[PDB]
């Protein structure tokens, strides 16, 4: 039950330098004022992004999925209003679901059958201000696992200048669990990625223990004529590696160091400072 | 089960302990009693308003004395 | 090819230090200054 | 002077509080389940959000064959869990001790293996009268053949035609081919040891999260102040339990920030970041004259207040008793 | 002072490692088995921190020998420098000795 | 010489304890169990004396 868009901006990927994202508490116990260096999966400082746009330019390809994934979004109105998870995506195999309804985020572990290019189907083929969504999904004969969410509201509809709206959230599937870690922070910059460092606190995790090794995203979307405001979103992929973590007195992660990137680097990881002297 | 060993370390920690102690008191107590400086001083022209004690102070340190004591958890361990 | 006192010790009469734009040079080992008598 | 016999404070009393009892945990239909599937279709069920005693089930001598591996079960309940992991199936008798990690055998390494660091408990029991079929209860099967054995704790249901040879296998058997599946033999005449046996497992893990599977609770209050015994989530201490000013967020508990202590944590019932400090300790030391001269001695705690203890003179080492200062 | 600090920094953080064992807490381990088996796993730890111990035993007792001899050496030269003058070259001060 | 005769006792009495074993004398334990469970009780007495 769905259309099929090709009417997309056929374009190569774009590539950025992810300078400082993707750092977040690792464990659920509390240290405070100290350095504690440990080995897990991370987003290597200086490394190249996937770009995606959204507007003509609809880009909803289809991405691998391996080892989690970086999920950043910069973009007024939050276009992007679902995610879908699994490894054959035609009722053969469990299904993820994740769509950000009116009220809450609507999560849905189901043997679901998608199509060839499922949507958020939305009627607003006419610029009235109707978000009216009579929109209907596909078979969902086999289910599993049913959650509901806070009901958290955030903004639907804006032109600002500057980009307020800049998610930044990271997926990790490891030992039968969904590990989703979120942030979000305004940004006055027009389109390059943040300069400096930002935290990242957990959001949630639920025992699933299923095989996905696919993953695309979904948004508001007649199949073919649409008028939203620019949108951008990048896509990252993870690594294991060693980082060694400054927390501070109030309990806040201020800085990371990478264990295997530079020899500066590989010398403060021995070290165990932020300061070496000459020699 | 295992015996004499935390004698052993004991006295080995005390018999430092003790040294330490000696050591201090070896380098410094050279002197069988104590003098005291007059309180007007004419040493033909030359300063030493700088090492001698200064009265003007909690402590009876001087002033090269409290420049070195400058330039040099607590209770978790 | 130049000699200097040295500042980081490598070893076999070899060490570098930084200095003039600038960049980490190593040289060979100079005995101090020379005279005669 | 000697220094002997350090000194320290016993505690008083204990605190034994917990969070709030809800239910009780539905493993009975578990046990007294109607149907039990087959081994690699074996039921995987997740226990949480409940109150179990397992006192009644080891008390009970229902089962036959029970062995717990990581932990002593006598003080089972005196564990909290923060998750349970039942796992259960049905299998031949004679095979039964396949069930503990570090064997070697057929279900034991193609469709079936255990970690090393396993922790949970294992209990089998005869079914004979109940699952044996007159006909044979062919509809258990399993993998003769598997072309890589699979790790501990996954599950293959493929229907691929065993490769036994690098030719290829063709149509529904081929060189070398077998049926994925073979049906297990259970019938009443079958003798011990080839009857069929109900097996589950319990799996759990220890203080990563908030647990929420315990037992008995008699929590009581939140006495300060005093050396007692805390126990408030399974981390056994004595000490003395302040307020302290240190912030944690909304999910942040098990403080260590200095080594490996637990430090300032927070409690269960109520949100309130408590601080634990150790009790008061020291090394007492004895200072005596010449024991041909006299007999009276004097002690002298070191680095520590004796505003309690059980003409003293309090000095910056410690403070001494028995001696008068001039 | 940087060395003594050192010294009591890597003795400490000994207390949080399995040494073979299952965990790293006495209480832990004494309230999850029975007593007839306590013993097998408490022994490693044992044995493991005794070695700890007496390595950082050994250490001390190395550097304060060392440090006796800068003692020795002080005390002689605050008795041949200051309560006379010295003729040894090089000893009191680099070139002929005042006070 | 005291501090040196501090010494000598201190080992002579590491030759009275268990260590880990069952006793403290080693044609005791060779004369109650057969060899191939007494290696496995006297490799703690040579660890323990080393
Ligand atoms: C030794 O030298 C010091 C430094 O000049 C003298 O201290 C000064 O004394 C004059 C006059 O009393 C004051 O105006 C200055 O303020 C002092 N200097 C400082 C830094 O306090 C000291 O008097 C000299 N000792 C003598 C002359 O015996
Ligand atoms: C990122 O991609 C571009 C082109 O795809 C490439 O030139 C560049 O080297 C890549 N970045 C890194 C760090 O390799
Ligand atoms: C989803 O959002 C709609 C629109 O606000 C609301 O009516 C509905 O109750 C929400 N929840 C579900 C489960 O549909
Ligand atoms: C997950 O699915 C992929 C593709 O179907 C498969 O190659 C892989 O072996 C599967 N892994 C697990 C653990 O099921
Ligand atoms: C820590 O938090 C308190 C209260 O939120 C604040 O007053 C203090 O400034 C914070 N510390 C730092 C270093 O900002
Ligand atoms: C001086 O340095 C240059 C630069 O490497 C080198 O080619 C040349 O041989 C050197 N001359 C001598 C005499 O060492
Ligand atoms: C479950 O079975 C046991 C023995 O098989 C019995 O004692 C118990 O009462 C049963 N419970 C229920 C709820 O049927
Ligand atoms: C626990 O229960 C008591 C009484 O039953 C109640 O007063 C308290 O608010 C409850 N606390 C929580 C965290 O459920
Ligand atoms: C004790 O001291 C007295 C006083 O000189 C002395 O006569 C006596 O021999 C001493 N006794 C011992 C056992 O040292
Ligand atoms: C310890 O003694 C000192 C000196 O009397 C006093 O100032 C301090 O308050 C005492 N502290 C405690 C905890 O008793
Ligand atoms: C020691 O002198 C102080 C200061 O006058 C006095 O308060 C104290 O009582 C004196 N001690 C004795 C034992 O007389």
């Amino acid at each position: 039950q769905c259309v099929n868009l090709r009417t997309r901006t056929q374009l190569p990927p774009a590539y950025t330098n992810s300078f400082t994202r993707g750092v977040y508490y690792p464990d659920k116990v509390f240290r405070s004022s100290v350095l504690h260096s440990t080995q897990d999966l991370f987003l290597p400082f200086f490394s190249n992004v996937t770009w995606f746009h959204a507007i003509k330019r609809f880009d909803n390809p289809v991405l691998p999925f391996n080892d989690g994934v970086y999920f950043a979004s910069t973009e007024k109105s939050n276009i992007i209003r679902g995610w879908i998870f699994g490894t054959t995506l035609d009722s053969k195999t469990q299904s993820l679901l994740i769509v950000n309804n009116a009220t809450n985020v609507v999560i849905k572990v189901c043997e679901f059958q998608f199509c060839n290019d499922p949507f958020l189907g939305v009627y607003y083929h006419k610029n009235n201000k109707s978000w009216m969504e009579s929109g209907v999904y596909s078979s969902a004969n086999n289910c599993t696992f049913e959650y509901v969410s806070q009901p958290f509201l955030m903004d639907l509809e804006g032109k600002q200048g500057n980009f307020k709206n800049l998610r930044e959230f990271v997926f990790k599937n490891i030992d039968g669990y969904f590990k989703i870690y979120s942030k979000h922070t305004p940004i006055n910059l027009v389109r390059d990625l943040p300069q400096g460092f930002s935290a990242l606190e957990p959001l949630v995790d639920l025992p699933i223990g299923i095989n996905i090794t696919r993953f695309q995203t979904l948004l508001a979307l007649s199949s073919s004529g649409w008028t939203a405001g620019a949108a951008a979103y990048y896509v990252g992929y993870l690594q294991p590696r060693t980082f060694l973590l400054k927390y501070n007195e109030n309990g806040t992660i201020t800085d990371a160091v990478d264990c295997a990137l530079d020899p500066l680097s590989e010398t403060k990881c021995t070290l165990k400072s932020f300061t070496v002297e000459k020699g | 089960q295992y015996g004499s060993f935390c004698t052993q370390l004991n006295r080995a920690l005390t018999g430092i302990a003790v040294e330490q102690d000696k050591n201090t008191q070896e380098v410094f107590a050279q002197v069988k009693q104590i003098y005291k400086t007059p309180p007007i001083k004419d040493f033909g022209g030359f300063n030493f308003s700088q090492i001698l004690p200064d009265p003007s102070k909690p402590s009876k340190r001087s002033f090269i004395e409290d420049l070195l004591f400058n330039k040099v958890l607590i209770c978790a361990q | 090819n130049n000699s200097y006192e040295c500042d980081i010790p490598i070893g076999a009469g070899i060490c570098a230090s930084y200095q003039t734009s600038q960049s980490i040079i190593a040289y060979t080992m100079s005995l101090g200054a020379e005279n005669s008598v | 002077i000697y220094q002997t016999s350090n000194f320290r404070v016993q505690p008083t009393e204990s605190i034994v509080r917990f969070p709030n009892i809800t239910n009780l945990c539905p493993f009975g239909e578990v046990f007294n389940a109607t149907r039990f599937a087959s081994v690699y279709a074996w039921n995987r069920k997740r226990i949480s959000n409940c109150v179990a005693d397992y006192s009644v089930l080891y008390n009970s001598a229902s089962f036959s064959t029970f062995k717990c591996y990581g932990v002593s079960p006598t003080k089972l309940n005196d564990l909290c869990f923060t998750n349970v992991y039942a796992d259960s199936f049905v299998i031949r008798g004679d095979e039964v001790r396949q069930i503990a990690p570090g064997q070697t055998g057929k279900i034991a390494d193609y469709n079936y293996k255990l970690p090393d660091d396993f922790t949970g408990c294992v209990i089998a029991w005869n079914s004979n009268n109940l699952d044996s079929k007159v006909g044979g209860n062919y509809n258990y099967r399993y993998r003769l053949f598997r072309k890589s054995n699979l790790k501990p704790f996954e599950r293959d249901i493929s229907t691929e035609i065993y490769q036994a040879g690098s030719k290829p296998c063709n149509g529904v058997e081929g060189f070398n081919c077998y049926f994925p599946l073979q049906s297990y033999g259970f019938q009443p005449t079958n003798g011990v040891g080839y009857q069929p046996y109900r097996v589950v497992v319990l799996s759990f893990e220890l203080l990563h999260a908030p647990a929420t599977v315990c037992g008995p609770k008699k929590s009581t209050n939140l006495v300060k102040n005093k050396c007692v015994n805390f126990n408030f989530n399974g981390l056994t201490g004595t000490g003395v339990l302040t307020e302290s000013n240190k912030k944690f967020l909304p999910f942040q508990q098990f403080g260590r920030d200095i080594a490996d202590t637990t430090d300032a944590v927070r409690d269960p019932q109520t949100l309130e970041i408590l601080d634990i400090t150790p009790c008061s300790f020291g090394g007492v030391s004895v200072i005596t004259p010449g024991t041909n001269t006299s007999n009276q001695v004097a002690v002298l705690y070191q680095g520590v207040n004796c505003t309690e203890v059980p003409n003293v003179f309090q000095t910056r080492a410690g403070c001494l008793i028995g001696a008068e200062h001039v | 002072v940087n060395q003594n600090a050192q010294a009591l920094n890597t003795l400490v953080k000994q207390l949080s490692s399995n040494f073979g064992a299952i965990s790293s807490v006495l209480n832990d381990i004494l309230s999850r088995l029975d007593p007839p088996e306590a013993e097998v796993q408490i022994d490693r730890l044992i044995t493991g921190r005794l070695q700890s111990l007496q390595t950082y035993v050994t250490q001390q007792l190395i550097r304060a020998a060392e440090i006796r001899a800068s003692a020795n050496l002080a005390a002689t030269k605050m008795s041949e420098c200051v309560l006379g003058q010295s003729k040894r070259v090089d000893f009191c001060g680099k070139g002929y000795h005042l006070m």
